[PDB]
RNA sequence: UCGGUACGGUUUGUGUAGGAUAGGUGGGAGACUGUGAAACCUCGACGCCAGUUGGGGCGGAGUCGUUGUUGAAAUACCAC
RNA sequence: GGAGCUUGACUGCGAGACUUACAAGUCAAGCAGGGACGAAAGUCGGGAUUAGUGAUCCGGCACCCCCGAGUGGAAGGGGUG
C-alpha cells in the first residue's frame, strides 16, 4: 500500500527504540479513525519450539479490558446452564449443541464446560481442534466453577500461544483507550510471559519486540524495560 | 548452522575387511548427499551406524540433540496387518496412541474422578495442536494417493515387489525425520515412482543420504557425493560423471606406483641373496628395509574379478513357448486378457510394465506354478527351464553360502557336466573364507549374485530372470549383460532399468493398457529403442503427500 | 578370526565374562545363560557392541 | 573487487475439492481512490500452464473483501 | 561311533601336595550361593593328557562410590573385572 496513508508511516523511526509509554502515543496517531483499530503486540522470543519443554503457553488477566464483544458458548446442564446465562453469556448450549456446531456454526470465541460435559464435546472437537475453540483445562475452561470463567472472558482473558517460528501475538485493547491505559495492559502481559519462561531457554529471552495497529507499521519497543511501564 | 550428525575418529572393521578407518565428517541440514562405492565397500554398514542399530568399534559416532532418524533397510520389513495399518506404525507411530488415549478418556473420565484425569486429557490436548493430529485420518488418505499405494483393506502378503516398497516409503516419508537413510530406494519401482521420489526429495527440509548404484536418480536428488574406498571416505561435489573419472584416476596412479614399488623389490631381493663377501658385513639396516617393503607389497593385492559365466544348455528346438489366448486373474480384476505370442530362439525378451500389472504372474504360468484361466501354454520337448522364485523357498538365513548353492556336497551337476562346488561359487565372486558367510550377513550385491548361482546351476536353455539388475554395481552389471549376448538360448528379462533394456534386448513385451481395457499387452519384434519410436505412432502435477 | 568378546547381563548390564567365539561361524551375538554376581541368579548374558 | 555477520526493502510457496498459485501465527470489516478503478497494447523477471508491474487510456467510476461456496485451513489489508 | 536336553567355557573359597635359586608353573577332595543333566546315586570350576604364548612400568574401558589439599562439588587418584 504505497499510498497517501503512508504519511502515518513517516513519524515512526525504524532505528529508535521507543518506550512502552511512547508506543501507545505512536499507536493512536498512526491508525485511522474509520475502523476503531486494535493495538497488537508481536514478541519474538528466544526459545526453540522444536523441544517440547520450551513451549510458552499460558493466559493473562488484563486489568483494563480489551474492547471485545466476547461471544461465549457454554456446555452445561442444570443450574450450571442457568448460571452461565445469568452471568451474561448469550449462547449457553447443552448436549444438543453437538448437532449445531458440526452443521456449520462456530459463532463463538471460547468454550466453557464442566468435566462431565467434556465426554461428548471432545468427539466433536475434530472441527474445534485446530481452530483454538476447543476447551483447555489449564485456562479454567474445564472445571466445576463455570460461573467466574464467563466474567473473565468479559474481564479480558487473552490466550497467547507461541507459533512454530518463535513469535508471540497478543492484543492489548482498542485504539479508543488512553495512552496511559494501554501500557497498563501491556505491562501486565510481559510480567506473565516471564512467569512462563522455560527453565531451559538459552540466550536472551525477549529478543525483538514490536507494537502496531491493524493497519499501521511497526513501532520498535525496548526489551530492557520490565518494571517501569507506569 | 547447527548440525544433524557427526563422526569423530570412527573406525569400524570386520577383521581384515575394514569399513572405516579414522573418518570424521559432519552432516548439516539441507544436505543432499548420494553415497556410492562398489560392492563390499561398506555402504549399508555406515547407514546402520547412523541409524543407531550398529555401533562402531572405537570412535564417537553420535547424533545431534532432538533429530530423530529414520532408515529404509535394503530389504525393508513389514508387519502382518493391513496396508492402512502398515503406514500407521511409522509416521503416525507414537501419535496414534495419544489419539488412542484421548478417545479412551472421552468416556473413562465421565464415569470416574475428574481431578487427576482433568490434566491427563489436558497434556494430550497440548500434543494435538503443534503436531496437528485432529485430522489424522485424511493425512493417511493423502499419503497413499501420492505413492499410489494398494487399497487399504488387503493383506501385505500377496503384494508385488514394488508395492512392498511403495508401502515402506510411505512409512518414512510420514515421520519426516531430520536425517533420512535411504538404502537403495529405487529398487523394484517403475519410472513413475522414481520420478515421483526425485521431485519429493528435492524440496525436503533435512539431510538425505541415499546409496544408489544407478546414475540418473542420483543426479536429480544429490549434489554432494560421498565415496567409500577400502576404508577411506572421499567427499566432494559433482554429478557422478565425475565420480567415474576420479575413481578410475585413483587406480591409475596406484597402478604405476605399485609397479614402481615392484621393481624396487627385485633390485633389493637380488641384494639380500647376493651373499656376504669378505670380512665386510651385509648391513642390517638394508635387511630391515626389505622386510618392511615386502610387507607393504602384500597389503595391496586388490585384483579379484571373475566374469559371470552362464552354462550352455542342450540344443534348443523350434518351439520354445507358445501362448494362445491367455487369461489370468485373481479376482474380478483382470491382468492378462487375450494374449498370444510365441517366444523366439536365441534372443532376449524384455518385459515392460509398471508396478502391479502382472509381470511376475506371467512367469508363473510359463513354469506352471500358476494355472491359466482360459487358453493354454505350450512348451515343447526340447525346452528345459531355469527359474527360482523370490518368495517360495529363496534362501535360508543360517545356512552358509556354500551349502545353499550346494547341499553339503563336493561336486555338482550344472547340466551334464561335473564341476566342483567350491570352484563354482568362486566363479561367482565368493572366494576364500567368504564361502562360510551365512545368508543373513550377505549384502544386496551378493544376494542378487547368490540368486544367479541357484538359477543357473539348473543348466537350462531358457533362463527366466526377474530383475537381475537389482543391486549390482557397474563393473558386474556390464559383466552380466556381456554373458546374455553370448548365450545360445532364449532369455526373458523383467526389468525397470531403462538403460539396461536399451542395451541387450531383441524383443519387447509391454503393457499398453488404458482406461477401457486395463489388461492388454503387446508383442514387438525389435529392440527397446525402436519400441519407443513405434509407441508414439500407435499411442504432470506432483502430488504433495503432506501439508 | 577368534576375537575376544565380553558378555553383559541383560538386566543390570554388568560385564561379567570374557570369552572367544568364531566370527565366521557365529556372526551374530552370543546369548548364554551365565551367573551374575550382582543379581545373584543365572540370567541371560549377551555380547557387547 | 570477492566472502562473512548485523539491520532493512522488494520477492518467493500449485493435490484432492473450492471463481484459483491458500507458506505459518495473530489482528481484522473495511483497504484504496495525485493515475494500471476500467483497458487494451508492447516490452523486462519466474514458470507446474500464470503471477510477477517500468506505463502508454492518464485524475473519474469501482476494483478487492465483509455474504454464499468448497475444504484441514480462508480470501482484502496490515503486523511479526 | 550316535541321539535327547542344555551352558559348570560358573561366583565366593580352598585343607594338603608335586615342582622349584627366585619369579613363576601344576594338581586338589571338600564347604556355600545359584544352575545344567539324571528316576536316583551322583557328575560338571571347558576339551583323553601334556604345546597354542609374555614379567613389571605406563596407559584405555565398564563397574564399585573408597580418598576429595578451607567446606560442598568436580578434576585427578583407588579397588574389582
Ligand atoms: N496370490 C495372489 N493373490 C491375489 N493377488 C495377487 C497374488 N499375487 C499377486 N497378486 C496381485 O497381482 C498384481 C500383479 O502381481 P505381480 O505379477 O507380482 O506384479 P509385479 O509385476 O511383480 N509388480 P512388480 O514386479 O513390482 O513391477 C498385483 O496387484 C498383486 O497384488
Ligand atoms: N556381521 C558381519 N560379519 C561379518 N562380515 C560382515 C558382517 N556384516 C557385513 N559383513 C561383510 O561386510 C560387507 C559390508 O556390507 P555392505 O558393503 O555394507 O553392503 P553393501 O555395501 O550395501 N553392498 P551393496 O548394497 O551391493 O553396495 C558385506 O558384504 C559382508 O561381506
Ligand atoms: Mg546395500
Ligand atoms: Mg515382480
Ligand atoms: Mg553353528
Ligand atoms: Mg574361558
Ligand atoms: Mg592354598
Ligand atoms: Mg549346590
Ligand atoms: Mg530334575
Ligand atoms: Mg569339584
Ligand atoms: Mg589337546
Ligand atoms: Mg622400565
Ligand atoms: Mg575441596
Ligand atoms: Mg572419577
Ligand atoms: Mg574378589
Ligand atoms: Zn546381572
Amino acid at each position: 500500500t504505497s499510498k497517501a496513508y503512508r504519511a502515518a508511516a513517516a513519524k515512526v523511526d525504524r532505528t529508535n527504540l521507543y518506550t512502552p509509554l511512547q508506543a501507545a502515543k505512536l499507536a493512536k496517531e498512526t491508525s485511522s479513525t474509520k475502523q476503531d483499530a486494535t493495538v497488537e503486540v508481536a514478541i519474538r522470543l528466544g526459545v526453540d519450539p522444536r523441544k517440547a519443554d520450551q513451549m510458552v503457553r499460558g493466559t493473562v488477566n488484563l486489568p483494563h479490558g480489551t474492547g471485545k464483544t466476547a461471544r461465549v458458548a457454554v456446555f452445561a446442564v442444570g443450574e450450571k446452564a442457568d448460571a452461565a446465562v445469568a452471568a451474561g453469556a448469550d449462547v449457553v448450549g447443552s448436549d444438543d449443541l453437538i448437532e449445531r456446531i458440526q452443521g456449520g456454526w462456530l459463532e463463538f470465541d471460547a468454550a466453557i464446560a464442566t468435566p462431565d460435559q467434556m465426554a461428548k464435546v471432545g468427539r466433536i472437537a475434530r472441527v474445534l481442534g485446530p481452530r483454538g475453540l476447543m476447551p483447555n483445562p489449564k485456562t479454567g475452561t474445564v472445571t466445576a466453577d463455570v460461573a467466574k470463567a464467563v466474567a473473565d472472558i468479559k474481564g479480558g482473558k487473552i490466550n497467547f500461544r507461541v507459533d512454530k517460528q518463535a513469535n508471540l501475538h497478543f492484543v492489548i485493547g482498542k485504539a479508543s483507550f488512553d495512552e496511559k491505559l494501554l501500557a497498563e495492559n501491556y505491562g501486565a502481559a510481559i510480567d506473565e510471559v516471564l512467569r512462563l519462561k522455560p527453565s531451559s531457554s538459552k540466550g536472551r529471552y525477549l529478543k525483538k519486540i514490536t507494537v502496531s495497529t491493524t493497519t499501521g507499521p511497526g513501532i520498535p519497543v525496548d526489551p530492557s524495560i520490565t518494571r517501569n511501564f507506569a | 548452522a547447527e548440525f544433524i550428525y557427526t563422526m569423530k575418529k570412527v573406525r569400524k572393521a570386520h577383521g581384515d575387511k575394514v569399513i572405516l578407518d579414522d573418518v570424521t565428517l559432519s552432516f548439516y541440514p539441507g544436505a543432499k548427499i548420494g553415497v556410492v562405492g562398489p560392492n563390499g565397500a561398506g555402504k549399508s554398514s555406515v547407514l546402520r551406524i547412523m541409524a543407531g542399530l550398529d555401533k562402531p568399534n572405537n570412535g564417537d559416532a553420535f547424533l545431534a540433540t532432538g533429530a530423530t532418524v529414520g532408515i529404509l533397510q535394503q530389504e525393508p520389513p513389514l508387519n502382518e496387518d493391513k496396508t492402512v495399518r502398515g503406514n500407521v506404525e511409522e509416521g503416525m507411530g507414537d501419535i496414534k496412541i495419544k489419539l488412542d488415549r484421548f478417545n479412551e478418556v472421552a468416556e473413562l473420565m465421565a464415569t470416574d474422578y475428574t481431578d487427576e484425569l482433568m490434566e491427563e486429557m489436558g497434556r494430550l490436548q497440548e500434543e494435538l495442536d503443534h503436531a496437528d493430529a485432529w485430522d489424522l485420518d485424511a493425512q493417511l488418505e493423502q499419503a497413499m494417493d501420492a505413492l499410489r499405494c494398494p487399497p487399504a483393506d488387503e493383506p501385505v502378503t500377496n503384494l508385488s515387489g514394488g508395492e512392498r516398497r511403495r508401502v515402506a516409503l510411505c512409512k518414512l516419508l510420514l515421520s519426516k525425520p531430520d536425517l533420512l537413510l535411504l538404502d537403495e530406494p529405487t529398487n523394484h519401482l517403475d519410472a513413475e515412482s522414481v520420478q515421483w521420489l526425485e521431485q519429493h526429495l528435492a524440496s525436503y527440509p533435512g539431510a538425505i543420504l541415499a546409496v544408489t548404484h544407478d546414475r540418473y536418480f542420483l543426479d536429480n536428488v544429490a549434489e554432494w557425493i560421498l565415496e567409500l574406498d577400502r576404508g577411506r571416505a572421499y567427499p566432494y561435489e559433482g554429478n557422478y560423471s565425475t565420480y567415474l573419472e576420479k575413481k578410475a584416476e585413483r587406480l591409475a596412479v596406484q597402478g604405476r606406483k605399485d609397479a614402481k614399488l615392484q621393481k624396487r623389490l627385485t633390485e633389493e631381493l637380488a641384494w639380500v641373496r647376493s651373499g656376504a663377501k669378505a670380512r665386510q658385513a651385509k648391513s642390517k639396516a638394508r635387511l630391515q628395509r626389505y622386510e618392511e617393503m615386502a610387507a607393504e607389497a602384500e597389503k595391496t593385492r586388490k585384483l579379484d574379478f571373475e566374469e559371470i559365466q552362464i552354462p550352455v544348455g542342450p540344443r534348443l528346438g523350434n518351439v520354445v513357448v507358445e501362448v494362445d489366448h491367455l487369461d489370468k486373474g485373481y479376482d474380478g480384476r483382470a491382468l492378462i486378457k487375450d494374449l498370444s505370442f510365441s517366444l523366439p530362439r536365441n534372443g532376449i525378451v524384455g518385459v515392460i510394465g509398471p508396478n502391479g500389472v502382472g509381470k511376475t504372474t506371467l512367469f508363473k504360468t510359463i513354469v506352471g506354478l500358476e494355472t491359466p484361466d482360459s487358453g493354454s501354454v505350450k512348451v515343447g520337448e526340447t525346452v528345459k527351464l531355469s527359474y527360482v522364485d523370490q518368495a517360495r523357498a529363496g534362501i535360508d538365513p543360517r545356512k552358509t553360502v556354500w551349502e545353499v548353492v550346494s547341499d553339503g556336497l563336493d561336486y555338482i551337476q550344472v547340466g551334464q557336466t561335473e564341476v566342483p562346488s567350491r570352484a563354482y561359487v568362486s566363479a561367482f565372486g565368493f572366494k576364500g573364507p567368504d564361502q562360510q558367510k551365512p545368508a543373513g550377513v550377505l549384502s544386496g550385491g551378493e544376494r542378487n549374485r547368490l540368486n544367479l548361482a541357484l538359477t543357473l546351476k539348473q543348466g537350462g536353455n531358457l533362463i527366466l530372470l526377474d530383475e537381475p539388475t537389482n543391486d549390482l554395481d557397474v563393473e558386474t552389471l556390464g559383466s552380466l549383460e556381456n554373458a546374455l549376448l553370448n548365450f545360445p538360448g532364449c532369455a526373458v528379462v523383467i526389468s525397470h532399468d531403462r538403460w539396461f533394456l536399451d542395451r541387450t534386448c531383441t524383443h519387447i513385451l509391454a503393457w499398453e493398457g488404458d482406461d477401457d481395457n486395463e489388461a492388454k499387452w503387446f508383442w514387438f519384434e525389435g529392440n527397446f529403442g525402436a519400441y519407443e519410436e513405434n509407441k508414439v505412432e500407435r499411442l504432470v502435477t506432483h502430488r504433495k503427500l503432506t501439508r | 578370526v577368534r576375537p575376544k568378546i565380553t558378555l553383559a547381563c541383560e538386566v543390570c548390564k554388568h560385564r561379567n565374562y570374557i570369552t572367544k567365539k568364531n566370527r565366521r561361524n557365529d556372526p551374530d551375538r552370543l546369548e548364554l545363560k551365565k551367573f551374575c554376581p550382582n543379581c545373584g541368579k543365572h540370567q541371560a548374558h549377551r555380547e557387547t557392541r
